[PDB]
C-alpha cells in the first residue's frame, strides 16, 4: 500500500479550475506537501509546498491546503489553459526519494 | 623534456565526459562559451582538476556501498555510499564529486551488478543527476539514491557497486546536484579567450531516451589527460601553439593554442558550427605568449 | 630515448579486454600459461596486434549497420560490421574490426534503438558454438510481437555476459582467421603476470568467479603506440615498487612482443600490491633469469 495515492487521470477546461485530492497515510502528517510539474520526476518543477502546516498556500495559480486531520492535502488549479496539461505529482517532502503519485491533467476547449 | 602531444587521432581517442568514442572536432561560436565541466580537465603540468580521472574507464561512473530495499509505490531503492572507483574511500574535499562521477544533468540510468538470497546479474537502475532534484543528491557528501519501478521486492543483497551510465534522460549539460542544492569545490569555468577566439570541442553521442542524436563535447580526449598526468612537463607559457595536421600527409588543416590549464582555442568568427576532420593529429610547435594571435579558420 | 613507462598505478588503469576499471594483479599457474588474446596486444614499439585498438572505448564493442527482423524465434539483429569510427570494416590480416570481443559466451549487448529513441538488450552467442565477424557479419536476437525497429547504424556496447569461457569466440564460422600469436615464450619457471577485472557474468554465483586478465593495461598500449620506442633487445628488466615509499616488490620482464613474465613456483594465484608503479631498469636477454616471487 502507497504512501500517497490520487487521481490517476484529471481533465478540466479553459479558465476552469480543477481540484487534485493528494491523500496519504498517517505517518506523513508532519511532512511538507507539495504539487510538482513535469518530467523527469525527480527533477519536477515544484509549484507549490506547504510549511508542513494546514494554511493554504496560492502561487501563481496553483493553491495547497493540507487537512492533517483526513491526511488529505488538496491541490487546486485555477484559470486553466491548454498549456497546464502535462504530467503532474503529488509530493511529500522527506530526505532522499519522495513519497510521490503521478497525475495525468487533461485540458480541453469549453464547448 | 619539452611538451609533446601523442600523434592519435581524434577519431582514435576517448572521449572524456561520456564513455564512447570521440566522433566530431568541431568549434561552435552558439554554445556556451565558457563551460564548467567536471570531468576532461587537466593541466598541461599533468595536474588534475575537478573530479577528472586517469581511467577512461571511471567516466561518467561510480562505486559505492549499496544498501537496497523495496517501497510500494517507488519501487526497488538503493542507497548508495560513494566510494572512489578504485575501492578507496571517497573523503569530501576540493573537489565536486568522487573522480569521474558525471558531471552533466538529467535521469541517468545505471547498471550496476546485484544478487539475491532467493546467480548474479545485472539490474538497470534510474538516478537523477540533477539540475535541481527532490532526492537530496549529495556525490560531495558521498551520498546518492537510485531507483528502479518494480511491483515486489527484488530481494537484493547489500554490497559494493559499480555503476555505468546505460542512458540519459532529459540530458542539460549543466553541473548536476553536488551538494543538495549547497555550493560546492568545483574546477572554473574554462577560459579566458582573446576576442575572437572560440573552444575547440572533441564530441561524442550518448546514448538517450528523448530522434536527433544527443551531443556532449569535452576539452581533451582522456588519452591526452593521460598524458599530461604521466608526464608532467614542465609549463614555460601561457599557452602551447598546436598545429593540427593531417595524419598520412601532414596538411596543416588549422593552428590553436592549448592554454596551460587545458582548453584548446582557435580563432573563428563565423556564426554556425565547423567541424573539422577527426583524422588529423596535434603537435605541438612552440610556447606563446596568451596574447598570441592565432590565424583565423 | 630510452623506454620507460608511466608511473600510473594498475588500480588506476583501463583493463585492455572488458571495459572496467583493473582491480587485480597476480600470476596464476593454474590458468593458461599461453593465451590467444586478441586485445590487449601490443609490440614495445608500438605496433597493435590482433583487433587491439588504441581506446579503451572500443573494447569489447562493435559498431555495424544493423537490419531488424521479427520471426514467430522473435526479434533479430544482423549487424553488417563497421569499425568504430565509422570507416568500412575490410577482412583483412586481424580477426574481426578492432576491439570486437576475444572471448566467448553469450553476450548481452546494448544498442540504441528507434521505433522514439530507446535502448535495447540483444542477445548475441559469440561461439565457438553461425557468427563470421570476420567477414563482416554477425547475427543477434530478442525474445519477443514485432519492435517495429527502424534499420541504422548502431554501436552496441557490453552489458554482460552468459557462459563466459576465455577462449578466442567463432571469427569465421569454425574457419580460421589472422590471429595475433600465442602470449610467449616463457623461460622455465616464468609465468604471465596478469592486469584483472571482473566481467559481469549472469550464471556465476561468485563475483570471484567472473575474472578476466589482459597483459597490460590500456594506458601502457597507448604509451607504446604513442611513442614508437626502438626495441633493443628481447626483453625489458621491470621493477615494480610501492609508490610511497620505493620499496622493490618484485623484478619481472616486460618481453618485447608485449607481455610480462614473473618467475614463480607456486602451485596457486598469488596476488599483489595494484598501488604501486612499473619503472623501466634495463634492456635484458631471454635468457635472463629473475628472482623468484
Ligand atoms: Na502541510
Ligand atoms: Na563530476
Ligand atoms: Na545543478
Ligand atoms: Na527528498
Ligand atoms: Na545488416
Ligand atoms: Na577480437
Amino acid at each position: 500500500e502507497d504512501p500517497v495515492t490520487g487521481p490517476e487521470e484529471v481533465s478540466g477546461q479553459e479558465q476552469g479550475s480543477l481540484t487534485v485530492q493528494c491523500r496519504y497515510t498517517s505517518g506523513w502528517k508532519d511532512y511538507k506537501k507539495y504539487w510538482c510539474q513535469g518530467v523527469p520526476q525527480r527533477s519536477c518543477k515544484t509549484l507549490v509546498e506547504t510549511d508542513a502546516s494546514e494554511q493554504l498556500v496560492k502561487k501563481n495559480r496553483v493553491s495547497i491546503r493540507d487537512n492533517q486531520r483526513d491526511f488529505i492535502f488538496t491541490v487546486t488549479m485555477e484559470d486553466l489553459r491548454m498549456s497546464d496539461a502535462g504530467i503532474y505529482w503529488c509530493g511529500i517532502t522527506k530526505g532522499g526519494l519522495d513519497p510521490m503519485f503521478k497525475v495525468t491533467v487533461n485540458i480541453g476547449p469549453v464547448p | 623534456r619539452m611538451v609533446d602531444l601523442p600523434v592519435l587521432q581524434p577519431r582514435l581517442c576517448t572521449h572524456a565526459r561520456w564513455p564512447a568514442p570521440i566522433y566530431g572536432l568541431l568549434v561552435d561560436p552558439s554554445l556556451p562559451s565558457n563551460p564548467q565541466w567536471q570531468n576532461g580537465r587537466v593541466h598541461v603540468d599533468g595536474t588534475l582538476l575537478g573530479t577528472t580521472p586517469v581511467s577512461g574507464s571511471w567516466v561518467s561512473c561510480f562505486a559505492a556501498e549499496a544498501a537496497y530495499e523495496f517501497q510500494s509505490g517507488t519501487g526497488e531503492v538503493a542507497t548508495f555510499t560513494l566510494i572512489e572507483q578504485d575501492g578507496s574511500a571517497y573523503v569530501p574535499g576540493d573537489r565536486a564529486a568522487p573522480l569521474g562521477y558525471p558531471d552533466f544533468s538529467g535521469q541517468l540510468e545505471i547498471e550496476v551488478q546485484t544478487e539475491t538470497t532467493k546467480k548474479l546479474k545485472v539490474t538497470t537502475f534510474e538516478m537523477i543527476l540533477g539540475p535541481t532534484t527532490n532526492v537530496d543528491q549529495a556525490p560531495y557528501q558521498g551520498r546518492v539514491y537510485a531507483s528502479l519501478t518494480a511491483v515486489a521486492s527484488l530481494d537484493l543483497v547489500d554490497g559494493r557497486v559499480r555503476a555505468v551510465p546505460r542512458s540519459i534522460y532529459g540530458f542539460q549539460d549543466v553541473i548536476p546536484e553536488y551538494n543538495d542544492g549547497l555550493l560546492v569545490p568545483l574546477a572554473p569555468p574554462i577560459g579566458p579567450f582573446l576576442p575572437g577566439e572560440v573552444l575547440l570541442r572533441f564530441r561524442t553521442y550518448m546514448r538517450q531516451l528523448d530522434a536527433a542524436a544527443e551531443a556532449i563535447d569535452c576539452a581533451l580526449p582522456q588519452e591526452f589527460i593521460s598524458w599530461f598526468a604521466s608526464n608532467a612537463f614542465t609549463v614555460q607559457s601561457d599557452a602551447l601553439l598546436l598545429r593540427y595536421r593531417n595524419t598520412l600527409t601532414g596538411q596543416l588543416l588549422f593552428e590553436c593554442k592549448l592554454y596551460s590549464e587545458g582548453y584548446i582555442a582557435l580563432s573563428y568568427s563565423g556564426s554556425g558550427p565547423l567541424t573539422f576532420p577527426t583524422d588529423g593529429f596535434f603537435e605541438v610547435v612552440s610556447w606563446v605568449p596568451r596574447l598570441f594571435q592565432l590565424a583565423s579558420v
